């Protein structure tokens, strides 16, 4: 036996702010690979299903979550990392992948999650007295770290020869090429790609997506959605003092048990709905036909 | 107001091994009479701590402040990360009356001592006077919250009278930051007593810090550069393993290492805080 | 056996709603595949024992 | 063969020269012959002219 839930509640922030992707995208001029633009996104609404559904994109690749149900979830921590690159991104960047910016330009993480979204851009000025450089493919030492930028490399030697500038070396590794080469070869390097990193987590959401909230019940078995997270139960009054920083409780074992509603910062307990075994207490079916249930405990 | 002065105490620094001390639990909440184990690097409950004064740091970015200060001579804003350079940005910390804002910026100042810091023409002294910033803004980016400078506590009780306790972490793209001020009674060292921080911000900014100092510069005009008898208390974190016990609030009452000691290590394993007569094998 | 349920047998996540609300059906489903599978085994332990 | 007072000019395709001493090959083939001294961007695959 199991009870079943009477209403959806879906619960969000009192934010009716915008993402500001476009602000990356393609309102300014873009950087380089090693340069490339951290920007830190909060307070915002974010519909990424209109990048799903939009043209102009080569790639829409998500890692760790659907490509789809972007706009269900909240998201905390995000960041939008903005690059320019060559066409031959499959296998250059992705988690796990020892590409030759993997290593030495821009390291991705393996347990990445996020969604990285690219697209060419044929209709530029770049053939038209473009200033387009910055283009790297020597290496240095080791891998970089995740998510971590350089801002020297000025002084680079690996080898012998220590004469602090010889030419019988692997010079100029900053700045290795700008050769667009307009109209000209596979690919004129063109591509840009943006990607979205998420963080999932106990911690309080920073961009949410484009849905509304409903109202909320005090002793009946509902369905809920608190800032992405989901399940079903009573939700009942607290009388435990949840502190300002604390948004989720947790049981003896695990489960919230609580949580903090996202517009009255009220908290609520969450009980799983009433269940119990179902038993059958009968006679032979040679003697009779009536039987009794016990729903148990 | 460049000083580059001489004119300063030398005082070796002084060291003490009890403290057990320093605790930032998660935000998560566990309801009550919960032994509950955690990782990520704290701090030792007999670590060999160190008072400075003004002492150059190598902190990692992973350690734990103290202050025994009265409030007249309450330590200042302190920076993180600084180099010798505009490579890096830091600044944290502003008053609830000076009218100036907590903007992170690179260092382009007075080195080593970039003072900077006064009080008030009310201490008829120590002259009043605020800092000297010079920042850029080619090449360089902002980030800060001008939140967080509410952390004064008032009142004359007790018997030393009040102590302060300050943990901050690398990390990870953020820079959290956990304290607590309380009321305690007559002690010459650190408390033989018990208790837990709670969480102030967040931080994500990605810095990498590598060094850090604090500030307390309020010298006199009586003749040289002369400040009163401040000190300060520091320690670092190490990735052990802890076992935490909450009671009855969703709050740490208590808690147990797994390195110090096999009898801790043994309670750590059998999640509890009692061990009985026996032989117990606790690890390999 | 309680305990086991948070063991998340080389899922991307121990909570089953949080799979589900996050991968796509087949995405889902061989995470989920994972978790059965651990969980199978703490209750034939279980049992067993 | 790869750094000395001898042997000043060097350049590798497909393969990195610092990674040879942790790879293995088979029927490895020298070819030994003389180039003309207008010699830029004649051994490249890119090849012109
Ligand atoms: C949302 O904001 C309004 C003020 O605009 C406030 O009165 C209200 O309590 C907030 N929370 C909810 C659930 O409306
Ligand atoms: C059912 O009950 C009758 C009682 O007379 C008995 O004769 C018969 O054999 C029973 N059948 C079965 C399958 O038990
Ligand atoms: C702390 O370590 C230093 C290392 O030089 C040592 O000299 C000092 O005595 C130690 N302090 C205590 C209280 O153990
Ligand atoms: C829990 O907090 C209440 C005040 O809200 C206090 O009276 C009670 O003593 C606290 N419980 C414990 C164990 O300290």
């Amino acid at each position: 036996f199991r009870v079943q839930p009477t209403e959806s509640i879906v619960r969000f922030p009192n934010i009716t702010n915008l993402c500001p992707f476009g602000e990356v995208f393609n309102a300014t001029r873009f950087a380089s690979v090693y340069a490339w633009n951290r920007k830190r996104i909060s307070n915002c609404v974010a519909d990424y299903s209109v990048l799903y559904n939009s043209a102009s994109f080569s790639t829409f690749k998500c890692y760790g979550v659907s490509p789809t149900k972007l706009n269900d979830l909240c998201f905390t921590n995000v960041y939008a990392d903005s690059f320019v690159i060559r066409g031959d991104e499959v296998r250059q960047i992705a988690p796990g992948q020892t590409g030759k910016i993997a290593d030495y330009n821009y390291k991705l993480p393996d347990d990445f999650t996020g969604c990285v979204i690219a697209w060419n851009s044929n209709n530029l000025d770049s053939k038209v007295g473009g200033n387009y450089n910055y283009q790297y493919r020597l290496f240095r030492k080791s891998n970089l770290k995740p998510f971590e930028r350089d801002i020297s490399t000025q002084i680079y030697q690996a080898g012998s020869t220590p004469c602090n500038g010889v030419e019988g070396f692997n010079c100029y590794s900053p700045l290795q090429s700008y050769g667009f080469q307009p109209t000209n070869g596979v690919g004129y390097q063109p591509y840009r790609v943006v990607v979205l990193s998420f963080e999932l987590l106990h911690a309080p959401a920073t961009v949410c997506g484009p849905k509304k909230s409903t109202n909320l019940v005090k002793n009946k078995c509902v369905n809920f959605n608190f800032n992405g997270l989901t399940g079903t139960g009573v939700l009942t009054e607290s009388n435990k003092k949840f502190l300002p920083f604390q948004q989720f409780g947790r049981d003896i074992a695990d489960t919230t048990d609580a949580v903090r509603d996202p517009q009255t910062l009220e908290i609520l307990d969450i009980t799983p709905c009433s269940f119990g075994g179902v038993s059958v207490i009968t006679p032979g079916t040679n003697t009779s036909n009536q039987v009794a249930v016990l729903y148990q405990n | 107001q460049c000083v580059n002065l001489t004119t300063r105490t030398q005082l070796p620094p002084a060291y003490t091994n009890s403290f057990t001390r320093g605790v930032y639990y998660p935000d998560k909440v566990f309801r009550s009479s919960v032994l509950h184990s955690t990782q990520d690097l704290f701090l030792p409950f007999f670590s060999n701590v160190t008072k400075r004064f003004d002492n150059p740091v190598l902190p990692f970015n992973d350690g734990v402040y103290f202050a025994s200060t009265e409030k007249s001579n309450i330590i200042r804003g302190w920076i993180f990360g600084t180099t010798l350079d505009s490579k890096t940005q830091s600044l944290l910390i502003v008053n609830n009356a000076t009218n100036v804002v907590i903007k992170v910026c690179e260092f382009q100042f007075c080195n080593d001592p970039f003072l900077g810091v006064y009080y008030h023409k009310n201490n008829k002294s120590w002259m009043e006077s605020e800092f000297r910033v010079y920042s850029s803004a080619n090449n360089c980016t902002f980030e800060y919250v001008s939140q967080p400078f509410l952390m004064d506590l008032e009142g004359k009780q007790g018997n030393f009278k009040n102590l302060r306790e300050f943990v901050f972490k690398n990390i990870d793209g953020y820079f959290k930051i956990y304290s607590k001020h309380t009321p305690i009674n007559l002690v010459r060292d650190l408390p033989q007593g018990f208790s837990a921080l709670e969480p102030l911000v967040d931080l994500p900014i990605g810095i990498n810090i590598t060094r850090f100092q604090t500030l307390l510069a309020l010298h006199n005009s009586s003749s040289g550069w002369t400040a009163g008898a401040a000190a300060y208390y520091v320690g670092y974190l190490q990735p052990r393993t802890f076992l935490l016990k909450y009671n009855e609030n969703g709050t740490i009452t208590d808690a147990v290492d797994c390195a110090l000691d096999p009898l801790s290590e043994t309670k750590c394993t059998l999640k509890s805080f009692t061990v009985e007569k026996g032989i117990y094998q606790t690890s390999n | 056996l309680v305990k086991q349920l948070s063991s998340n047998f080389g899922a991307i996540s121990s909570v089953l709603n949080d799979i589900l609300s996050r991968l796509d059906k087949p995405e889902a489903e061989v995470q989920i595949d994972r978790l059965i599978t651990g969980r199978l085994q703490s209750l034939q332990t279980y049992v067993t024992q």
